């Protein structure tokens, strides 16, 4: 093979034994036999390259050819983008998804192309984040006097005032101590987090409150893809699309044995009608359609 | 609106130093990339410096490497050209510019309206 191999990089904050990172081996594993050995992949994890916008600066100056970023977080670059991460906006992830093909998907993806030199492969679910506490929250009114710890991200924030709690920032580090004491009455995270951080220790009760849905978009330097042949290129498209499908499963699948295993650990799971909680959202959505001067967020609640 | 207002430009010694500043309005400053571009009489607008948004990373152009340090102040907003050992092709208009990140297809979103630089001797 006088041509030789075409050996991409791809970077990523999460490390070695992570979703994130088995998804990125599958990738590199999946490119390399679909191409016979003329496409490898380079991973480089645990942001050795810096942090996400570190990484799609680096793909902007074709110095990285491969990273992940959230759909929501082009809204720091390209505003309306902060859409998709208001809370209750994306009801699940194919809604999510919807919104990424949509016309609106579509223009964003097509101002991340021209502005930043980003190119949108493919959204991939990423797990969505629930509501633990220490008492049980079976509708939007129980969460009147809640005190709610949130990280200090201003849709974080915004979920736990417009659901009618007391929005309680505080450093991930104090939160199991916060929650063990009652100092603090919940706390909201993906699933995995809380089982990883054993929150479900202290918390006797988890409440499935949909209220923010997170993707990964994979994105290609637009620099490199002009390079590639229109083969490698549909190799490379096919390959991420294959191993998404199987991410989202992942993801999915995890979170499915997760409800389960709390349930069976004495956990109490509950499940409140979430319109409430989407009327509730009203005030920041007609904000947002606002500031943004456009009705943006009705309708992409309505896809 | 962003705004950028360029000082500092002069005559100066071929072998000189010169010191460039910039002052940045209107957003969060640590939002944006700040570059440097100059154009001479005959020449086309060319990059010649770039810092990243916390200062952690900068960017040079080959012609000036070594030579040229480019450095902001996210307390003041501003940011600054430090110029050594200008030679007679360093002369031009320089202007200060913003974007959300450093790019090299387009231009800059953002511009001031220049300092005039003339070394010669």
């Amino acid at each position: 093979g006088a041509m030789g191999a075409t050996t991409l990089k791809m970077g990523m904050q999460a490390s070695v034994g992570s979703v994130e990172y088995n998804s990125a081996k599958m990738l590199a594993d999946t490119l390399e036999e679909m191409s016979q050995g003329e496409i490898k992949l380079a991973l480089y994890p645990s942001a050795q390259l810096g942090d996400d916008r570190a990484m799609l600066q680096q793909l902007t100056l074709g110095d990285l050819d491969i990273t992940y970023a959230e759909f929501g977080r082009m809204g720091l670059w390209i505003p309306r983008a902060e859409a998709v991460m208001l809370p209750y906006v994306a009801k699940d992830f194919d809604h999510l998804r919807r919104m990424f093909e949509s016309d609106f998907g579509q223009g964003v993806r097509d101002e991340m192309l021209q502005k930043f030199n980003w190119r949108a492969l493919d959204t991939w679910y990423n797990g969505t984040r629930e509501t633990t506490s220490n008492r049980p929250l079976n509708s939007i009114e129980d969460f009147k006097g809640l005190k709610l710890r949130v990280p200090n991200a201003k849709q974080n924030l915004n979920y736990a005032k417009l659901s009618g709690a007391s929005p309680t920032p505080m450093s991930f580090s104090e939160v199991y101590l916060a929650l063990q004491t009652n100092a603090v009455d919940g706390q909201e995270n993906p699933l995995p987090t809380i089982k990883t951080m054993k929150f479900y220790e202290v918390q006797k009760n988890l409440a499935m409150t949909h209220h923010i849905v997170n993707d990964q978009m994979v994105i290609i330097s637009e620099s490199t893809w002009q390079k590639l042949s229109d083969t490698d290129k549909d190799i490379i498209q096919k390959a991420v699309q294959k191993v998404g499908d199987a991410h989202t499963q992942t993801v999915k699948t995890q979170e499915a044995e997760l409800v389960s295993f709390f349930k069976s650990e004495g956990i109490n799971v509950t499940y409140p009608d979430l319109e409430p909680f989407r009327e509730a959202m009203q005030p920041l959505y007609k904000e947002f359609d606002s500031n943004i001067g456009q009705p943006i967020v009705s309708k992409l609640a309505a896809m | 609106q962003v705004q950028l207002v360029e000082s500092g430009g002069r005559l100066v010694q071929t072998g000189g130093s010169l010191r460039l500043s910039c002052a940045a309005s209107g957003d969060t400053f640590s939002n944006y990339v700040m570059g440097w571009f100059r154009q001479a009489p005959g020449k086309e607008r060319e990059f010649v410096a770039a810092i990243s948004w916390t200062g952690a990373n900068s960017y040079y152009a080959d012609s000036v490497a070594g030579r040229f340090t480019i450095s902001r102040d996210n307390a003041k907003n501003t940011v600054a050209l430090q110029m050594n050992s200008l030679k007679p092709e360093d002369t031009a208009i320089y202007y200060c510019a913003a974007d959300h990140f450093h790019v090299t297809h387009r231009k800059y979103d953002y511009w001031g309206q220049g300092t005039q630089v003339t070394v010669s001797s």
